[PDB]
């Protein structure tokens, strides 16, 4: 099979060294071409660089000055750096393999031809936000169920992910065990700069218990893993 | 009085620099006034007979064997000559008659190096030279009724004029030449093959109108030999495109050739060369 | 830009300038919250898992603009698409083309489900009230929620994410109040009022 992991910081301050890597996983790092692609919020994915064992590795133009990539055959993994980052560098920073091939119009003899690629497998990526305030911890009061004497069937339950700084949050419920009817709501950052997510499963009237219904939260920038009991 | 801020398009043999930031001439406008040929006449090589008045006679020499000079043992007489087509080029003869039966040179003096020496083909190399970006022609008027005929933008990809000979069939007729060679240079002589020593484009290369467009090729490909004799496949060659030509030492003019609209193949035959030679 | 197609017919979608030379062009179908999945390359060479649906524009043709042909539009077809540009006769584009988001019309109507939830009481021991409306499964995402303090209209505190869609025709949007513990024991009962498309639903509680 296939698989990507990126991973990084997730948040840095302006004019610093952005690190980021990439665990590789199905093959070796010395066999395929990779390539970067970051996304900025709504806009449109700008290609970052291409990047492959004996050196063939090349930047883009727009920012060619301030990049800088690696692989790691070892650790088998796609290194990254980028330095002096900026407001307009802030992104869901995505890790994709990639293909060459050659397009030929002409009689070939000339160099009369290019070299077009093709990023076909991709990564989930890691959201790169960049912002002078520091991190703060995830605050999780548990939700209790509608009311202790909940209405006939099909009763509901929530956790609360409130004041965190910066997105995102991961959630997943007795360790991603029922991962059913859960819909884990977007974040609404707040007038303070802290966001704050809801997660709530649907659970059926027979639900008196006692069922072990532990929500875990978990917020790497500070490294905050909570993990609550809901009560009615 | 009044002017235009026109744009136009040329080749990199037409125009040459004076040094704004940059800059450029015609390179006719330094040597000679030029004139521009109507688009509506054509440069077709038609088959011209040459007829003799009355009371006189035109010779023909119906020899297989003959080398050009001396007494042609059979002679008829004719009127007119066959059809000759006034095919112009350099170091590759186009379009004319083959040798009948072995391919037999003419030089004036095999000697004396300083001739040229005329090569007869037996067998008719095919040539096709193509040209094959898709060109726009723009008529700018520079009146009153003078009308420039300019290039405009260009229309799909760009790669040069370009020739291809079958590598085989050269391979096979360059051993038929110096066959005929040895019987000049000694029983058992080694014949090398190089490219133009050194001169204009005119001289150094396949200097050849087709179309309306006056190519001049690299000839360095083909002239890669050296003869030690006691699939599919292609030799691609490279050519320039000249429009404004200086044809002839210095007296067939400067003339603008008008842009052709299109993509400019012609197909030939090769029936011989003009080669020269350097103990 | 958006392009909105009757179910069952054929979509078309334009990416970037008109072409130069003779083109490679790549099409992608970022769909909203994922990853940019790899749908046709060589301007008309689609890989594994992509059905013949799917077409676009040899990239042959001069002049003419990059056009990718969706054939019989299904529901989960929509989502933006983006195209990257190989022309012969310009440099290599590092910025992606622009994005056109395809909508299948007429899914075509989703009631929400609107479930309030009082504030927690490990955080009513910790001095912060909030309350958690949180809407689902609704079309299209035209939601606009007001508050309600037993009879009257709440002004401030009032928080409110946007419609999201996720994966599916089903959006998403949370509906969050900061309130003070003095308050939510004051008032009678509260009551979050969810208007979308012109059906206002709404649901109220009260304290123990
Ligand atoms: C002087 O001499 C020199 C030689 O020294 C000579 O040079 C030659 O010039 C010609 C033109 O002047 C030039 O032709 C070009 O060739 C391009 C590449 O073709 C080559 O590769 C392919 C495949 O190889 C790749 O993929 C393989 C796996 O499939 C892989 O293993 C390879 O390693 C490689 O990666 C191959 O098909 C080609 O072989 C073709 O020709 C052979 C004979 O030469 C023949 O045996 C082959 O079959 C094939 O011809 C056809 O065969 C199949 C059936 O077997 C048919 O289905 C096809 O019809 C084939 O044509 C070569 O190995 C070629 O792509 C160029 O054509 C594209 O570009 C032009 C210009 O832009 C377009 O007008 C064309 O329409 C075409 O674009 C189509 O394809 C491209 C890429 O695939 C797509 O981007 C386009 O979308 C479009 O394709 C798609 O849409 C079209 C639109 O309708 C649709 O029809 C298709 O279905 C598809 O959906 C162009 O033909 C030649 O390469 C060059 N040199 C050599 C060495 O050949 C000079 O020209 C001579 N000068 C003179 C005489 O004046
Ligand atoms: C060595 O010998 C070979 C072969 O002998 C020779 O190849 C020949 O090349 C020339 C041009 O390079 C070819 O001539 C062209 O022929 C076609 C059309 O001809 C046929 O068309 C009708 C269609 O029904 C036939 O019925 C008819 O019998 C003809 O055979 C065209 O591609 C060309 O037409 C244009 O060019 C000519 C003027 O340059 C005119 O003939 C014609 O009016 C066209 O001109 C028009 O072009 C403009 C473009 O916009 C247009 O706007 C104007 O109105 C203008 O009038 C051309 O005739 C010839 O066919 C080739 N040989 C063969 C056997 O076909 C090599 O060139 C030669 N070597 C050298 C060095 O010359
Ligand atoms: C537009 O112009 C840019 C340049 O302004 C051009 O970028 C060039 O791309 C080519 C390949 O397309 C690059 O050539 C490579 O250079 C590295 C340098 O070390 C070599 O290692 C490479 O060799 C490998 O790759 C070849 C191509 O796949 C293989 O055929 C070969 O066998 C080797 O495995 C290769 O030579 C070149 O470096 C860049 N130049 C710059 C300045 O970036 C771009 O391709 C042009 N785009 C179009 C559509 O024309
Ligand atoms: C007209 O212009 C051409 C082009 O500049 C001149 O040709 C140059 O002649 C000199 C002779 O010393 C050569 O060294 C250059 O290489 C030639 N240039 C090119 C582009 O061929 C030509 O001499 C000029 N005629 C004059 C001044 O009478
Ligand atoms: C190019 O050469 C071929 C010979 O291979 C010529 O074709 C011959 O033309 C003559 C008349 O000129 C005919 O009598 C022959 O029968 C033809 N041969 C074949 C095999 O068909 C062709 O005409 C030449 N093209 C030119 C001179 O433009
Ligand atoms: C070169 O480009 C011209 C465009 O200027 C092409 O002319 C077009 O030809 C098609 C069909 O051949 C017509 O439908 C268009 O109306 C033409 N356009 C114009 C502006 O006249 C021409 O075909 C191209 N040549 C080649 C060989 O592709
Ligand atoms: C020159 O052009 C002619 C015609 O375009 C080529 O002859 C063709 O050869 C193919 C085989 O590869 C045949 O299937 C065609 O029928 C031929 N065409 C004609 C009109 O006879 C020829 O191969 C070309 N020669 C070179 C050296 O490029
Ligand atoms: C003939 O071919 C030779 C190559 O055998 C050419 O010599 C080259 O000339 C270029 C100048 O443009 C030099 O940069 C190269 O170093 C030369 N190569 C060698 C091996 O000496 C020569 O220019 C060609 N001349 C013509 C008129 O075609
Ligand atoms: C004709 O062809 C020859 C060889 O195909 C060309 O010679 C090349 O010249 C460049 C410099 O201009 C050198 O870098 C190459 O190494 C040369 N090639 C070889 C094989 O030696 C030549 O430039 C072409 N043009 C002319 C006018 O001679
Ligand atoms: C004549 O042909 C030979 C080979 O056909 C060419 O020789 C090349 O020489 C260089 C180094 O001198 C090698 O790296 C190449 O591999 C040789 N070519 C081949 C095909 O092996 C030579 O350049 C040709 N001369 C001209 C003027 O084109
Ligand atoms: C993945 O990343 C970790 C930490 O960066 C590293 O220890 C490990 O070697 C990487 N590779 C794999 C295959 O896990
Ligand atoms: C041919 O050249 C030689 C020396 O180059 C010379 O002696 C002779 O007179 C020339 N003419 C002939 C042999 O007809
Ligand atoms: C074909 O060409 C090669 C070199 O290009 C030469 O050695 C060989 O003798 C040629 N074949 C014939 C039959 O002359
Ligand atoms: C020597 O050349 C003659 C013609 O010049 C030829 O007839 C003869 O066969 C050659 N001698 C050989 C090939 O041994």
């Amino acid at each position: 099979q296939v698989h990507l992991q990126e991973s990084g910081p997730g948040l840095v301050k302006p004019s610093e060294t952005l690190s980021l890597t990439c665990n590789v996983s199905g093959t070796l790092v010395r066999d395929n071409y990779w390539s970067w692609i970051r996304q900025p919020l709504g806009k449109q994915p700008e290609w970052i660089g291409y990047v492959h064992d004996s050196g063939d590795t090349n930047y883009n133009p727009s920012l060619k000055s301030r990049v800088h990539l690696s692989l790691d055959k070892s650790k088998n993994l796609v290194s990254l750096r980028l330095t002096g980052v900026t407001a307009a560098d802030s992104a869901i920073y995505y890790c994709a393999t990639t293909k060459h091939g050659r397009r030929i119009y002409g009689v070939v003899a000339f160099k009369e031809w290019f070299t077009y690629f093709y990023m076909d497998v991709w990564g989930k990526g890691t959201s790169v936000t960049v912002s002078s305030a520091s991190t703060k911890g995830p605050s999780v009061f548990p939700l209790a169920p509608s009311s202790k004497s909940t209405s006939g069937g099909t009763a509901a339950l929530g956790c609360l992910v409130k004041d965190y700084f910066p997105e995102p949050v991961t959630v997943s419920w007795n360790s991603g065990a029922l991962t059913s009817g859960v819909h884990t709501f977007p974040a609404v950052l707040q007038s303070s700069g802290l966001y704050s997510l809801s997660s709530v499963v649907t659970v059926p009237s027979s639900s008196l218990g006692t069922q072990t219904y532990i929500c875990n939260v978990n917020h790497k920038p500070s490294n905050t893993k909570v993990d609550k009991r809901v009560e009615p | 009085d009044k002017k235009q801020k026109v744009y136009s398009l040329f080749y990199r043999l037409d125009v040459v620099q004076i040094n704004s930031n940059k800059e450029y001439r015609l390179i006719n406008c330094n040597t000679s006034a030029c004139t521009q040929a109507c688009p509506k006449v054509s440069f077709e090589p038609i088959p011209i007979h040459y007829c003799a008045p009355a009371g006189f006679a035109i010779l023909k020499c119906k020899d297989k064997k003959f080398n050009g000079t001396g007494p042609c043992p059979s002679v008829s007489t004719v009127q007119c000559t066959h059809g000759i087509k006034p095919v112009v080029s350099t170091q590759l003869l186009l379009n004319g008659s083959l040798a009948e039966e072995e391919v037999m040179i003419r030089s004036e003096n095999i000697t004396n190096n300083a001739k040229n020496i005329l090569v007869q083909f037996n067998t008719p190399v095919q040539i096709n030279c193509t040209r094959p970006m898709n060109m726009t022609r723009k008529s700018i008027r520079i009146g009153p009724g003078q009308a420039f005929y300019a290039l405009g933008d260009i229309i799909g990809d760009i790669r040069q004029a370009h020739c291809n000979v079958s590598k085989a069939t050269w391979n096979e007729t360059l051993g038929k030449v110096v066959k005929q060679l040895r019987k000049h240079f000694g029983n058992n002589t080694i014949i090398r093959f190089a490219n133009s020593s050194g001169g204009d484009l005119e001289v150094t290369t396949h200097s050849f109108n087709c179309g309306g467009e006056f190519f001049y090729c690299n000839t360095s490909g083909l002239f890669n030999s050296t003869w030690i004799s006691n699939s599919n496949d292609s030799i691609t060659l490279p050519c320039r495109i000249k429009q404004i030509i200086n044809m002839w030492q210095r007296i067939g003019q400067c003339m603008y050739a008008p842009p052709i609209q299109g993509v400019i193949r012609c197909v030939s035959n090769i029936t011989g060369l003009i080669l020269t030679r350097d103990s | 830009t958006f392009v909105s197609v009757a179910p069952g017919q054929t979509a078309r979608i334009t990416c970037g300038e008109e072409s130069l030379g003779s083109r490679s062009v790549i099409w992608y179908q970022q769909r909203p919250g994922q990853a940019p999945s790899l749908i046709i390359y060589n301007n008309n060479d689609r890989p594994s898992g992509i059905p013949d649906r799917f077409s676009g524009s040899p990239g042959s043709t001069f002049g003419t603009t990059a056009t990718l042909t969706i054939t019989s539009v299904e529901a989960g077809d929509e989502a933006d698409y983006y195209c990257h540009i190989w022309d012969s006769r310009r440099p290599t584009n590092w910025v992606f083309g622009e994005g056109t988001t395809l909508i299948v019309l007429s899914q075509p109507k989703a009631a929400p489900s609107v479930t309030l939830f009082p504030p927690s009481s490990e955080e009513l021991q910790a001095n912060k009230a909030t309350l958690v409306c949180l809407i689902s499964d609704f079309y299209p995402g035209a939601v606009t929620v007001a508050w309600k303090a037993d009879s009257s209209p709440v002004k401030a505190g009032v928080e409110t994410t946007t419609p999201s869609k996720q994966s599916n025709n089903k959006y998403a949007a949370s509906s969050y109040l900061s309130l003070t513990p003095e308050q939510w024991k004051s008032h009678k009962s509260y009551s979050c009022q969810v208007t979308h498309e012109g059906s206002t639903v709404e649901k109220t509680v009260a304290p123990t």
